[PDB]
């Protein structure tokens, strides 16, 4: 409703640079995913981020699946694709092909 | 207010004393508010009522 | 130490009562009352001194736990602002639950103002219903008792305001006027207006006076529990949790006789 | 009843008529027993008694009458 | 008539009051249907759907959209559902010339109703009771716990009132098919206008607690022409 | 008074139950509602120990 | 870019099977009772 | 639910039936009587509901 | 009134006991709940 | 035994040993030292300058992270407190259970809370 | 046990007492009304020979014990003593002794009932006492004064828990709390309150009313002396109006927090909520002559009687809207309380829809005092009573005593329980829309499959109480057993579907009630330190 996505964006980014353990990435991650804003590849990156810097891979997975099914979004594919191929070969977070065959 | 209103009571609602003593011959024009089957009496011995004051009505 | 007992008895205005019999034996008292009654207006024994015995013990109960209402409110104090403010609305709210009760027996015949119905009455006023009307008969008392409460509101004012010699006149002047006004409540016992027989028109209206009856006894024995209390000089100008329910009583009841007086008297006539 | 005694009915607008029998048995009790001669002035509403009103409310009137204890307010004639 | 056996909508219609109510009814329930179906789908979709929602969405709260369109509806709803009853009322009450007037008292387990209108012989008023037939002294033939020895009699295509009242306790003129129910109060009359427009045998009880006894209370209301209705004034 | 403090002093010094006003009465006001209130409910369910037993069944 | 839907197909291929199952629930719900009236003897069979 | 029919069937079946109506016979004279004064013509004239 | 550690004290049963283990008090309130309707019934007819 | 003026809130050895002293005829007692119960705790203070069971919220604009959590004052073992925004009312309402020995945290609003009792014995 | 529960001064310890009275009281009175429909199944004297009179007195005895001896102790005042001040935080609420005279002045109504039935005299003239057929011109004997005093002592009792819940409530209210931030239970409690405080007096004085003709040998309502039922009848309803809403706004209450607390987002509006409380509240006495229209009032009369209900229904209908937006875009676990919670919003609100359409002024004609006028309210009764009652045992027991249920046992409960109350009360208004009267032991020979229908779902429903009580045994017994294995669910709010499970330790429950904070049941006078909210 009329809400712009820049201010609660940097919001995100300014909780994740001063992330001391994975508990604030958490609950910023979980209050992200509260509203209908799909999150944009820019505030996924800094989550991943936030992530390697409190060394917790699962933290990792996690996003990833959310990111895979969070809202239907007319059932939008090569969005989530490149949104999911730029963050995973930007530094190197291997997850997605083994819990899948398993 | 009080005077006054003692001076009325005095004047024409002290009528009421001679109302126990009346002919049933000239009720006033009642209605069928009254004179009607009542609650038959098993306690009690004073007129077929708990306070012996035969003056509200003449029909028993 | 302070710091302590003040937050663990602060917000605690509840004493550790012990295991107070009260509620059993009272509920014993009213059960016993109801099946008496009910075993003796139409049963098999008809036996009166007992179920007198049981209203006369109920009514000792009764008055026990309303002098410990108020002999534990100075006697054991442990009062706050907060609980003073419960037990005024308290009172407020059986005051208005006792308004609520005027308020029924008002409208149980003040709904006949135009005759919307047909049969059985519908005649404002009752034209040919003329026995001896209560109506107007007791109004040299009601007239005495607006001038009392006038002369004594502001009397108890004082008393609240000073609680000195001139309250101890204020309460002498209350107990004439209720002596005066229970001695000419029971000079009508049983010929005040007239009989049920025929034509309930004024004999709702006699049950009505009959049954508001209580309420001056209970206040004139929270009176004199009071006039002990003072006498004792137990309760001080201080916390006067009587005191306030005397006044608030009689700074509603005024105004509800009041009202009374408004209609039912020259309504109709 | 052959199918047609008054047809529309007009005279009062509102639904209800708990309050219409006193009236329309006032005009006819006073013209019956007044003159007897000749009851034009009360010929046009002969049906909002015998069948338009209650006429248990009718024969308790008249037993009222025969009592002297009439249920509405009227005078002694 | 007789309550049809497992039956699920309303009785066979005899008076055009009753099949107005039974109109302003189906017009009444055709939007209560909607408005169920509605919220009941509501709910069946939501279960079905937010069941397996991983992520809740917990800031929403305004929603002005629809707070203004379920607050604007049930408006209209109720007054378009309301007219029709006030329609109905309006056509129903109307008193247009009731042409019959009998007593019907709630006695204490029995009706005595007493037929002043009409006259037997010459001037007298005929009166006599309803009482229930027994169900062990029971003629074979008949209804069971409902069947009276004698019943009512009534025109078609006229006007008739029903003058309820009561002597002790207060009954209920409760006659579903004919279209009239009015209270019997103990001393309070009352005036229905029930206008009868189909022939037919229309069944009865009090719909109001007598005490003990009212198992077997006998309200049997029979229609019949005028050529019928004078042979059984003559008879009577 | 002379005598409000002295008491709430003995009170607290000894935190004992029936509040020390009506002892004599207390013991007098126990057995009273046992002797009367238990007496006068048992003819209630006593007497119609013989009425009670109407079958009233019929055939 | 509008990648896949086009609304109305998978908003189909999700309702109706939804609605039919819906319908089927109701229409069990008002058949019982059309259960009982066939099997108690309405019409002696 | 097997529990609370079997329960229900034993216990009417202690209980018993003392109905001197529900025949047959009593529910071909009472149609036969609703033919005869015509009554619920659209409906259902068959009140039979047991043996 | 503060001797409670709130574990079982919160009811008026008592597991320690081997006079009744949880079943003559349940039979007991059983019996106590079936009883009005049954003596009701059978004070003036059959059960 | 007797009397006791009570006139400092430091000075006062038991509830019950206070009843205050009032006159029996002349004029009304002073409204200082002469009331049964607790209630002079809080007339006096108030007359004074204090108050009696503060409604005053904590600290809702600091986040209170690692660094600085915020501090209750509560000598119990446990508490019963929580966070609802920097402003007054900001999400839905929530609170923590702080303990002795660890903490407790605000989960969506981020507020880690500390339990501070006084030291005792 | 004397020393400490008979002579009980303790909320917390006396609100089981509350709930034990009234489970044992809905396992007599479900009995009882277990026995009423069992004569109900076919015409005749299958199970009761002759005496129509018992029938109805045990009809009598389900109505009154239902009303006001099962759940009306039950949800306003059990429930309300053991959460309001639980709530609020504070040690204890003013004076206990208010509680206690309240919760001991109700066994002997009870045995004052279970004699008056015992006795050949009887009170069969329905739960209402509608004159003059329960005058000594009808019914003689005791029934009549043992019910009369049985009423009274229940409505004393409610007054005083209405006075200590507003005392509770306004005058020593935890300063964190306020006007703007006070949750929704105590909100409808309160409101209940007040409803019940403007509506007891009435009923006090018109049954002590009727007493007094028995007695006094007089008539004020009888028509022995001029006297008119209407003006009872008028204030019987004037009572009765408020009452059905005092025992069904605290189910909503409940119903709101439960389905606040498991869809893991906040309320809908709380401001909304209360607005739409309040509304109801106070809306509920412009009916107060709505359920009489058969008496013959004028035209104008009914027509804003009916302009008032249709006004009423609307704010149950924003309620309704609000649950749903509630529900809607958001994670749901189907725990028993949720199926508790939407077998409410649909079967109350179709009964209450229902009961809309019938709220017509002239459509009186075809329902009142018939069997669907029954059919309307066992709805909702058992849906905001029963339903709502359950919900809250399910929803509070594993904290406030400890001990958890079998969640296979509470499932097949509700199963047997919603599908026993649906095959029973659905065909009644079957039967009442063909127009067969009430309060009749024996009936015609129209309907008897749709009563037999009904006997098999009691059967149903009595075996699902059984059935609920045994799950009662079983929790009490085997809770530590329970606890340690898997049989039962230890944590309502799962976790969010990011968070980890060894975070999840130190979040275990979080929601928006304290008393869910709290650790095992302390000792009565907890909370030292009154808690506060920055
Ligand atoms: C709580 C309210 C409540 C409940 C539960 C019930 C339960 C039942 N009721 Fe009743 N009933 C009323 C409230 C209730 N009723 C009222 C107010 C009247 C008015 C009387 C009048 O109209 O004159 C009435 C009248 C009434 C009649 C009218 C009879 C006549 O016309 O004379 C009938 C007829 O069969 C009936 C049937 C039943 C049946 C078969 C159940 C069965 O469902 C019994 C099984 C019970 C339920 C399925 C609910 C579970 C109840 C419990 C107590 C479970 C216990 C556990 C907990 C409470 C924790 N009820
Ligand atoms: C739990 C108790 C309870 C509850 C909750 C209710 C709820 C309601 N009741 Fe009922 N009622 C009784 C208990 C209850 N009732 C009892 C005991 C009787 C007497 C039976 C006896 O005497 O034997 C009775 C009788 C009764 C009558 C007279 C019938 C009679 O003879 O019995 C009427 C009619 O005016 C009525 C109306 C309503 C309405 C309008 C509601 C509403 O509050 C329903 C609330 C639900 C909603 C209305 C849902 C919201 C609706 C919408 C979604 C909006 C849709 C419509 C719009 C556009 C506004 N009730
Ligand atoms: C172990 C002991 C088992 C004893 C078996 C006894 C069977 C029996 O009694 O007959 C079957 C019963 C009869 O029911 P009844 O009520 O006793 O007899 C009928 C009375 N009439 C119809 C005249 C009103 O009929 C029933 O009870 C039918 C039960 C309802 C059908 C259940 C269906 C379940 C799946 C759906
Ligand atoms: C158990 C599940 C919950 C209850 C559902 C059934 C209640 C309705 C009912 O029991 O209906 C009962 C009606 C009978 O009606 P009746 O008058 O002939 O009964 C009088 C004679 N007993 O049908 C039935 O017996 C259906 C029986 C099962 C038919 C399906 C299997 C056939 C093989
Ligand atoms: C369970 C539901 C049974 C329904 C039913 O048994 O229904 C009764 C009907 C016939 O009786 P009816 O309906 O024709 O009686 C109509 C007029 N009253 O079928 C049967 O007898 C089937 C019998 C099956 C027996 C199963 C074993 C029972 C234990 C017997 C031990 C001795
Ligand atoms: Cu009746
Ligand atoms: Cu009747
Ligand atoms: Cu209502």
């Amino acid at each position: 409703d009329e809400e712009t996505f820049e201010e609660f964006t940097a919001r995100y980014e300014k909780e994740f640079d001063e992330a001391y353990d994975l508990f604030e990435v958490q609950r910023v991650l979980n209050n992200c995913f509260s509203y209908d804003l799909v999150p944009a590849p820019a505030v996924i990156e800094k989550a991943l981020r936030a992530a390697r810097r409190v060394n917790d891979l699962p933290t990792a997975i996690r996003v990833f699946e959310a990111l895979k099914y969070k809202v239907e979004n007319e059932d939008q594919y090569k969005a989530y694709l490149d949104e999911l191929k730029d963050v995973r070969q930007e530094l190197g977070v291997p997850l997605k092909e083994e819990l899948f065959p398993s | 207010t009080a005077v006054n209103t003692y001076f009325v009571e005095k004047e024409h609602a002290e009528h009421r004393e001679h109302l126990k003593h009346v002919p049933d011959s000239e009720w006033p024009r009642d209605y069928e508010f009254m004179n009607i089957r009542s609650k038959p009496f098993f306690w009690g011995d004073g007129d077929k009522t708990l306070f012996w004051n035969p003056v509200v009505n003449r029909h028993i | 130490m302070t710091h302590l007992e003040r937050s663990r008895h602060q917000q605690h205005p509840f004493h550790m009562v012990m295991p107070s019999p009260w509620p059993i034996v009272v509920s014993f008292a009213l059960l016993s009352l109801a099946l008496s009654t009910a075993l003796t207006m139409h049963g098999y024994i008809g036996n009166m001194n007992m179920v007198y015995l049981a209203l006369f013990v109920l009514l000792t109960s009764s008055i026990l736990w309303f002098r410990d209402i108020v002999a534990e409110a100075t006697y054991l104090g442990d009062h706050t602002m907060a609980v003073r403010k419960g037990i005024n609305l308290g009172f407020l709210m059986f005051v208005l639950s006792e308004v609520l009760i005027f308020a029924g027996l008002f409208w149980a015949y003040f709904h006949s103002a135009m005759s919307p119905d047909v049969t059985l009455g519908a005649c404002w006023p009752p034209v040919g219903i003329e026995a001896v009307q209560p109506t107007e008969l007791p109004l040299l008392n009601t007239i005495i008792l607006l001038s009392s409460g006038a002369t004594v509101t502001y009397s108890h004012h004082a008393l609240i305001a000073g609680n000195r010699n001139k309250a101890l006149s204020g309460l002498l002047i209350t107990f004439w006027l209720i002596v005066i006004f229970v001695t000419c409540q029971y000079i009508e016992y049983t010929n005040a207006a007239f009989t049920i027989s025929d034509g309930v028109y004024g004999s709702v209206f006699y049950a009505g006076t009959g049954l508001h009856f209580l309420h001056m006894v209970m206040l004139a024995a929270m009176l004199g529990v009071n006039y002990w209390r003072m006498r004792n000089y137990h309760l001080t100008a201080g916390h006067h949790v009587g005191y306030e329910t005397t006044i608030i009583y009689t700074h509603v009841l005024d105004v509800i006789w009041l009202f009374l007086y408004v209609v039912f008297y020259w309504w109709g006539v | 009843s052959p199918l047609h005694t008054v047809g529309f009915d007009a005279r009062f607008p509102q639904q209800n008529q708990t309050k219409h029998c006193w009236q329309s048995y006032v005009d006819y009790h006073k013209c019956v027993n007044m003159k007897g001669e000749d009851f034009a002035p009360c010929k046009v509403f002969w049906k909002t008694y015998n069948a338009l009103c209650p006429l248990d409310w009718i024969e308790k009137w008249d037993d009222q009458r025969e009592k002297g204890i009439f249920a509405g307010d009227i005078n002694s004639d | 008539d007789v309550p049809t056996p497992y039956a699920c909508y309303f009785q066979d219609s005899a008076t055009p009051n009753q099949e107005g109510i039974l109109e302003l009814h189906d017009n009444i329930m055709f939007y209560l249907l909607v408005i169920l179906g509605l919220v009941s789908w509501m709910l069946y979709t939501i279960v079905m759907t937010y069941s397996k929602n991983p992520i809740a969405y917990k800031y929403i709260k305004h929603g002005q959209t629809i707070e203004v369109i379920w607050t604007i509806f049930p408006a209209v709803i109720l007054l378009i559902i309301a007219f029709p009853s006030f329609i109905l009322l309006y056509l129903c009450d109307e008193v247009i010339s009731p042409a019959m007037t009998i007593k019907a008292i709630g006695y204490q387990w029995y009706w005595k109703y007493e037929y002043s209108d009409f006259i037997n012989d010459s001037g007298e008023t005929v009166e006599f009771e309803s009482y229930v037939i027994p169900d062990e002294l029971l003629e074979e033939g008949q209804l069971r716990l409902l069947d009276t020895d004698t019943s009512m009699v009534v025109p078609v295509d006229t006007h008739i009132r029903f003058v309820v009242t009561a002597a002790d306790v207060i009954h209920d003129f409760a006659i579903p098919s004919l279209g009239i129910k009015v209270d019997a109060t103990p001393g309070r009359l009352n005036q229905v206008s029930a206008l009868i427009q189909r022939e037919g045998v229309f069944y009865g009880a009090c719909s109001e607690l007598c005490g003990t006894g009212h198992a077997n209370m006998p309200i049997k209301i029979e229609a019949v022409s005028l050529p019928k209705f004078l042979e059984w004034l003559n008879e009577q | 008074a002379n005598k409000v403090i002295q008491l709430q002093k003995i009170f607290q010094s000894s935190t004992k139950p029936l509040w020390w006003r009506h002892p004599r009465s207390a013991l007098y006001l126990y057995p009273f509602y046992a002797i009367f209130a238990v007496a006068v409910v048992t003819p209630l369910l006593y007497i119609p120990n013989a009425i009670r037993g109407i079958k009233a069944k019929k055939a | 870019g509008r990648i896949g839907e086009s609304w109305v197909i998978t908003e189909g291929r999700r309702l109706i099977p939804e609605i039919f199952q819906w319908s089927a629930v109701l229409s069990v719900c008002l058949g019982w009772p059309g259960a009982v009236y066939f099997f108690s003897k309405a019409r002696k069979a | 639910l097997l529990f609370s029919v079997g329960l229900f069937a034993v216990v009417r079946m202690a209980g018993g039936q003392d109905a001197k109506t529900m025949n047959k016979e009593w529910q071909l004279k009472s149609d036969e009587y609703l033919k005869s004064k015509n009554a619920n013509p659209w409906g259902g004239y068959s009140q039979v509901q047991s043996k | 009134v503060h001797f409670k550690d709130g574990v079982y004290e919160n009811i008026p049963f008592k597991v320690k006991g081997r006079k009744t283990p949880y079943a003559l008090s349940h039979f007991g309130f059983f019996a106590i709940g079936f009883a009005v309707p049954f003596v009701a019934c059978y004070v003036q007819l059959k059960k | 035994p007797v009397v006791k003026t009570a006139q400092n809130l430091a000075e006062v050895n038991g509830p019950e040993t206070l009843i205050g002293p009032g006159a029996k005829e002349g004029t009304v007692p002073t409204d200082l030292d002469q009331e049964t119960g607790l209630a002079r705790l809080e007339l006096l203070g108030k007359l004074e300058g204090i108050d009696v069971f503060d409604t005053k919220p904590l600290d809702s604009s600091r986040k209170g992270t690692m660094k600085d959590p915020i501090i209750i004052e509560s000598y119990d073992d446990y508490r019963y407190v929580g966070c609802t925004g920097s402003p007054a009312g900001s999400h839905t309402i929530m609170w923590l259970k702080p303990t002795v020995n660890e903490v407790a945290r605000c989960w969506e609003c981020g507020s880690v809370y500390k339990l501070n009792p006084v030291g005792v014995p | 046990m004397v020393q400490r529960w008979l002579y009980s001064t303790n909320a917390k310890d006396i609100a089981v007492l509350y709930f034990m009275l009234a489970i044992f009281s809905g396992m007599a009175g479900t009995a009882m009304s277990l026995i009423i429909r069992l004569e109900l199944a076919a015409p005749g004297s299958q199970y009761l020979h002759g005496n129509s009179q018992l029938f109805n007195v045990l009809v009598v005895g389900h109505a009154v014990l239902m009303i006001f001896f099962l759940v009306m102790p039950a949800l306003i005042g059990g429930f309300g003593n053991y959460l309001l001040p639980l709530m609020i935080g504070a040690t204890d609420t003013a004076f206990p002794r208010i509680n206690n005279i309240a919760f001991w002045v109700l066994p002997m109504g009870l045995v004052c009932l279970v004699t008056s039935t015992l006795v050949e005299s009887g009170a069969g003239t329905g739960w209402t006492v509608y004159p003059p057929l329960s005058s000594i011109q009808a019914h003689s004997g005791p029934s009549v004064d043992l019910a009369i005093f049985a009423l009274h002592l229940t409505s004393i009792s409610s007054l005083l828990g209405a006075i200590n819940f507003i005392v509770t409530t306004l005058n020593m209210r935890t300063n964190g709390m306020t006007m703007h931030k006070l949750p929704l239970f105590v909100w409808s409690i309160f409101i209940t309150a007040f409803l019940l405080l403007l509506s007891l007096p009435v009923l006090s004085a018109g049954i002590t009313m009727l007493l007094l003709d028995r007695n006094f040998n007089t008539s004020f309502f009888e028509v022995s002396g001029g006297g008119d039922p209407i003006l009872y009848e008028h204030l019987f309803w004037f009572f009765g109006h408020p009452e059905v809403y005092i025992l069904i706004i605290p189910g909503f209450g409940i119903i709101s927090h439960v389905v606040s607390t498991y869809s893991k987002k906040p309320v809908f509006g709380e401001i909304s909520m209360v607005y739409a409380m309040a509304s109801i509240g106070l809306l509920g006495f412009l009916v107060w002559s709505h359920h009489m229209y058969i008496v013959g009032l004028d035209a104008d009369t009914r027509a804003y009687f009916t302009s008032a209900t249709m006004i009423i229904a609307i704010p149950t209908g924003i309620k309704i809207f609000s649950w749903l937006a509630t529900i809607h875009g958001g994670s749901i676990r189907l725990a028993t309380p949720m199926l508790y919670a939407i077998a409410f919003l649909f079967l109350f609100t179709m009964g209450g829809l229902t009961g809309v359409a019938l709220a017509n002024a002239s459509l009186d004609v075809a329902f009142h005092d018939t069997y669907y006028v029954v059919g309307h309210f066992h709805y909702v009764l058992s849906m905001g009573a029963i339903f709502s009652l359950f919900a809250g045992y399910y929803y509070w027991s594993p904290q406030i005593l400890g001990l958890n249920y079998n969640e296979k046992l509470a499932q097949i409960q509700f199963w047997l329980i919603f599908i026993g109350a649906n095959v029973i009360f659905f065909p009644m208004h079957f039967l009442g829309i063909n127009g067969m009267p009430r309060r009749i032991p024996d009936y015609p020979d129209a309907f008897a499959g749709w009563n037999y229908v009904a006997s098999i779902g009691s059967f149903i429903a009595t075996l699902s109480l059984f059935l609920f009580i045994y799950i009662l045994y079983d929790q009490l017994v085997n809770g530590l057993n329970n606890k340690v294995n898997n049989k039962s669910v230890i944590y309502n709010k799962a976790p969010d579907f990011v968070e980890s499970n060894t975070i999840f330790n130190l979040n275990t429950v979080k929601s928006s009630s304290i008393e869910f904070l709290l650790t095992s049941p302390p000792a009565v006078h907890s909370f030292n330190t009154p808690a506060v909210q920055s």
